[PDB]
């Protein structure tokens, strides 16, 4: 099963809201996570299941989607959100996308 | 069930050898079986390597590394380890240990969410 992210950049301005995209090669039904990777860090979760904030995880990153179409969302976006973010799915074994850099402008 | 992953540091390896990367789990129990392996190419999102699977508590690696990674864990210092042999440059990336996320239910060919990693090890391939 693969992992589509989109855009590969999103640059925005603190404040703004941010739109990412993780779609399905097949059907993943709510089988999905997604992770925060500030540079030289390791990913941190943020999502699970599609919809679930991990622990410690503010509210502005909320979760949405299910079989193929799924989405991030960042609501006012704080200069700190600036990493690469990715998705995995545990549907089918495990594979992650390719990443969405989001830039803070 | 809060831990802490403590990898080996950056290693700088000629083609065709061998890196063994260790990882120091802190806190609350050791598992063998929730410790698995991946890796990030640069410019690439993470890839799952290995694990110790429960029962037959054996190491399984995924076919590309399969033949050349060898998985390990000594339960009484709650270190796993990581060894990649006949290095191709291809194989630079950052290799990570990180912690499973146990599922409600486990199904068939179903995988793992990945709470908390290691802070990584660069291995670079000349």
């Amino acid at each position: 099963a693969e992992l589509t992210q989109s855009p590969a950049t999103l640059s925005l301005s603190p404040g703004e809201r941010a739109t990412l995209s993780c779609r399905a090669s097949q059907s993943v039904n709510k089988y999905l996570a997604w992770y925060q990777q500030k540079p030289g860090q390791a990913p941190r979760l943020l999502i699970y299941d599609a919809s679930n904030r991990a622990t410690g995880i503010p509210a502005r990153f909320s979760g949405s989607g299910s079989g193929t179409d799924f989405t991030l969302t960042i609501s006012n976006l704080e200069p700190e959100d600036f990493a690469v973010y990715y998705c995995q799915q545990r549907s089918d074994w495990v594979t992650f996308g390719g990443g969405t850099k989001v830039e803070i402008k | 069930e809060v831990q802490l992953l403590e990898q080996s540091g950056a290693e700088v390896k000629k083609p065709g050898s061998s890196v063994k990367v260790s990882c120091q789990v802190f806190g609350d129990t050791f598992s063998r079986y929730t410790i698995q392996w991946l890796r990030q190419a640069p410019g690439q999102g993470p890839e799952w390597m290995g694990n110790i699977i429960p029962v037959y508590n054996t190491p399984n690696y995924a076919q590309k590394f399969q033949g050349r990674l060898s998985i390990t864990a000594d339960d009484s210092t709650s270190t796993a380890y990581m060894e990649l042999s006949s290095l191709r440059s291809e194989d630079t990336a950052v290799y990570f240990c990180a912690r499973v996320v146990i599922p409600n239910a486990i199904r068939h060919t179903m995988g793992y969410y990945f709470d908390y990693w290691g802070q990584g090890t660069l291995v670079t391939v000349s």
